[PDB]
């Protein structure tokens, strides 16, 4: 009855074992990024470094881990007939002008090759038949048509292609597995720290983590590594605060690890001020696109009018400066026109699918009607099942009643329609500026390497180069995978060493366990206890602070220097309080470290928006005290570098080089 | 969020992987070893990705749509085969819609990542092992942005305030 007697329900938690690993190439994460990295690295190692120990570690199991967990309905990056210059041009417009164009171009001339590999591996890809009618992957194979055979995909926009990608991730994880084998892949192990070398300055040396199935602290020594662990979600308070805390657009388990693990160790960060707030179906966040273009269903306010047309004037200052001109509005400016309809109470923003369906069903045959309905529903069943559940629940089959649109709480990501992350290195060509190249102590420049020597990142990891999506994420991993094998061979005789001992690392990882053990006697209830703090409560206290002072949903994405300052004041009592986190079981120890990653990132994101004295992303967030954009003082990137020894962050401007014209 | 049907769940007696517990990307599925029944240990952290619902051999796991905004009665049930997936959507009012989609063209566990493909080439160029040539920007510029920095446009000299030698 008394709560402290009740069983913890997680795995166990007890004094950990400590198991070390000496490895040549480490890979932290197993999403789209590292599954590309592993695939590439093995091939180069099998020829040039077959004795080299390669290891991939993942929080979950590789088969389903990451954003592509329930699969996708589209691949959003595929040139094929398109040139990588208009690719850079489009990503620049969408992300408000300030992007690393060399990284985007470099990502362009590699990306299609991954998509071509995917099909070959078993991914069902949609292809136009001959009379311009859609064929699904299974029947495209049956017909004998493929991307390998250059047959032009279905495509719902210059850059995207349609797929039956429910098993997308498992197909990719399979290729990474068969290249590595269940001997270079250890799953169900969460990495928390990242250690850098005791000897040479600014050089990476290792990583610490823990097993989620048994009490073990893992210490990894390494020569070169990728940290690609996705973006940051649940850093801001969501629109559903009960059980709906799990229904976010981007995967709820993205704890902002990639961002903090590297920033914490001295890597130069970039564009952390950038966020992404998508406009999706209310509460379930399912994709809208298909319903709009397959049936011509539009967004209407309480008056039934098109708010895009009504609020055109809002775009004047931007199009005159060349940011939006002629019905090619950036995604952020699209939901900037949405917000005024909301804050002035002319909601709800409504997709009338009822009347839009009954009109389009008149100009289609009964069998042609089943086909366009089955395409549209697949956008949920292949991409976002939670939404289909909501429609099942609310009696909202599109035939009989429409649905609501709502902009989501901010998400921090670099691979999708955002660009916050880590300052990476350009390829080293004539067309790449010198400031865009890192180049190590040995003088050579390795592609996509951080300013920390020997550390790589990709896909959500690298900032200022958004719109990679599931294909670019893989392609970037491939780029890195090679550079790591290349790095190892140039630094073959390294031997890494840490300033901290294995015991010191172990007592750090399990601190929240000791916190709980030493303080549990104080209370009859394990949660309400003055000695420590629950990870679920830490989670809540943070997302509240961020919502109210960092420009979350509650404040209509609005912030200022004053609001941020109050934020920071609470933020660093929370930083202090994190030292007194508590774990009853292994699952709680996981949350304890994830929420600590969640703090460091969301704080850094705010420190960046505090610095940039303009509102570069209107509709995503506003600086109330600096409402408009300013190309005079702020046409550039905003970078930061954390000092480990001095526990100080230095936020500075970093010049932007225009490469692709227009 | 997801829950387990106790009458269907056997706790995975053979092949000592607990399918649900193994697969969950968010570490939410966990087995009670004595009872040989599983559950979701933290339902409010469920992304409702169906990973565990698909992998369950007994089919014991169903999804109750988020209680704090989704009304009762509605449910989605997959049946993921070797090369295809069948969905059945049961509505609150009793309606039923069914679907069938392709998931994979090739057999499970068959990908030979390197078989047939070129061997590793030059460690010093930007070519991946499967590539032979790469595009170079149509027209490439090196135009630095340059930022004014100075907090004033003010000038108190008579002469432009440009060649600021001191
Ligand atoms: C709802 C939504 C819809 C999307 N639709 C499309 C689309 O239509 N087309 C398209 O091309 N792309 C789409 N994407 C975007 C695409 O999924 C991402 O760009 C891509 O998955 C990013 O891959 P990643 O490298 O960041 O790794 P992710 O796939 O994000 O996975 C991260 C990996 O890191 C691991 N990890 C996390 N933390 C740790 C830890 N600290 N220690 C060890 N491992 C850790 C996780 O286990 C996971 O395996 C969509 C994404 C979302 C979720
Ligand atoms: S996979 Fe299914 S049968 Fe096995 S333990 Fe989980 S819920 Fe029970
Ligand atoms: S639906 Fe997905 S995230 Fe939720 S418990 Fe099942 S496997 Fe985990």
């Amino acid at each position: 009855k008394i709560p402290s007697k009740e069983t913890p329900r997680g795995v166990a938690i007890a004094e950990p074992i400590i198991v070390e690993h000496s490895v040549d190439l480490l890979m932290v994460g197993g999403g789209m990024g590292n599954c590309g990295a592993a695939f590439e690295a093995v091939r180069w190692a099998d020829k040039y470094a077959p004795e080299a120990k390669i290891l991939l570690v993942d929080k979950a199991s590789l088969e389903r881990s990451g954003a592509v967990a329930q699969g996708l309905s589209a691949i959003n990056t595929y040139l094929g007939d398109n040139n990588a210059d208009d690719y850079v041009r489009m990503v620049r417009t969408d992300l408000m002008g300030l992007v690393r164009e060399d990284l985007i171009y470099d990502l362009g001339r590699h990306v299609d090759d991954s998509v071509h590999l995917f099909e070959e591996w078993g991914l069902p890809v949609w292809i136009k038949d001959e009379h311009g009618h859609n064929l699904d992957g299974a029947q495209a194979k049956a017909a004998g048509k493929s991307l390998r055979n250059g047959d032009k995909p279905v495509r719902s926009g210059r850059w995207q292609i349609m797929i039956n990608g429910e098993s997308y991730k498992v197909i990719v994880a399979e290729a990474a597995k068969n290249a590595l084998g269940q001997d270079r892949i250890i799953e169900r192990i969460f990495i928390v720290k990242l250690l850098l070398d005791k000897n040479t300055p600014n050089r990476i040396a290792g990583a610490v983590g823990f097993n989620l199935r048994a009490n073990e602290v893992h210490i990894f020594k390494a020569n070169a590594m990728v940290v690609a662990c996705g973006g940051a979600v649940n850093v801001y308070r969501p629109r559903s605060v009960g059980e709906g805390m799990g229904r976010a657009w981007y995967p709820v388990w993205n704890a902002g690890s990639t961002y903090t693990m590297c920033a914490q160790v001295g890597a130069e960060m970039t564009m952390m001020e950038n966020r992404f707030v998508p406009a999706r179906f209310k509460d379930g966040y399912g994709p809208v696109g298909a319903w709009f273009l397959l049936f011509k269903a539009k967004a209407t306010n309480c008056k039934g009018e098109d708010y895009c047309a009504t609020n055109r004037a809002m775009l004047k200052p931007y199009e005159e400066r060349g940011y939006a001109k002629g019905h090619v509005i950036p995604t952020c400016l699209r939901n900037h026109m949405m917000l005024r309809e909301m804050r002035e109470g002319r909601g709800p923003i409504y997709m009338d699918t009822k009347t839009a369906l009954q009109t389009s069903f008149a100009t289609m045959s009964p069998a042609q009607q089943k086909h366009l309905e089955a395409e549209a529903w697949e956008d949920f069943l292949d991409m976002c099942v939670g939404q289909a559940n909501l429609w099942a629940a609310t009696n909202c089959a599109p035939e009989e009643r429409g649905s609501e649109i709502m902009p989501t709480e901010p998400y921090l990501l670099g691979s999708h329609s955002g660009c916050c992350g880590i300052w990476a290195s350009g390829p080293d060509e004539a067309w790449v500026p010198e400031d865009y190249k890192v180049r190590a102590a040995n003088g050579k420049v390795y592609n996509r390497m951080t300013t920390v020597e020997g550390l790589w990142t990709c896909a959500d990891g690298v900032g200022a180069s958004g719109h990679k999506f599931s294909s670019g994420s893989h392609a970037e991993g491939r780029i890195v995978g090679k550079q790591m094998v290349r790095w190892y061979l140039d630094h073959k005789d390294f031997k890494p060493e840490f300033v901290e001992t294995a015991e010191e690392l172990k007592t750090l990882i399990y601190r929240p366990y000791y916190n709980y053990e030493k303080g549990k006697g104080a209370s009859t209830c394990p949660v309400v206890n003055p000695e420590y703090i629950s990870p679920k409560n830490f989670m809540m206290r943070l997302i509240k602070c961020t919502d109210e002072y960092g420009g979350g949903v509650g404040t209509y994405y609005n912030t200022s220097k004053a609001l941020l300052d109050t934020g920071f004041w609470l933020m660093e009592m929370l930083e202090e309080d994190s030292l007194k986190l508590a774990a009853r079981d292994l699952h709680e120890l996981l949350r304890c470290w994830e929420n600590y990653h969640r703090l460091w990132t969301v704080r850094l994101h705010m420190q960046h928006i505090a610095f940039r004295e303009e509102s570069r992303y209107p509709g995503f967030y506003y600086r109330a005290d600096f409402l408009g954009l300013d190309d005079s003082k702020w046409k550039c990137f905003v970078n930061s570098k954390y000092d480990p020894a001095k526990k100080e962050t230095k936020i500075f401007k970093k010049p932007y080089y225009q490469i692709i014209p227009d | 969020p997801t829950y387990v049907d106790p009458s269907k769940c056997d706790g995975c007696k053979g092949g000592e992987k607990t399918a649900c517990m193994y697969i969950c990307p968010n570490d939410l599925m966990i087995l009670d070893p004595e009872e040989m029944k599983a559950f979701n240990q933290e339902p409010e952290a469920c992304w409702e990705c169906y990973s565990c619902i698909k992998i369950c051999p007994q089919g014991a796991i169903t999804a109750r749509p988020y209680a704090d905004f989704a009304p009762m009665g509605g449910t989605c049930i997959p049946l993921r085969g070797s090369e295809d997936i069948m969905w059945t959507i049961k509505f609150r009012n009793g309606s039923v819609k069914r679907f069938k989609f392709p998931i994979r063209t090739t057999p499970e566990g068959s990908i030979k990542p390197f078989e047939g493909k070129p061997e590793a080439g030059d460690l010093e160029n930007e070519l991946l092992f499967t590539e032979t040539a790469l595009t170079v920007p149509q027209v490439a510029l090196g135009q630095k942005a340059q930022i004014a920095d100075a907090e004033t446009s003010q000038c108190w000299f008579d002469l432009p305030c440009e060649g600021g030698n001191r």
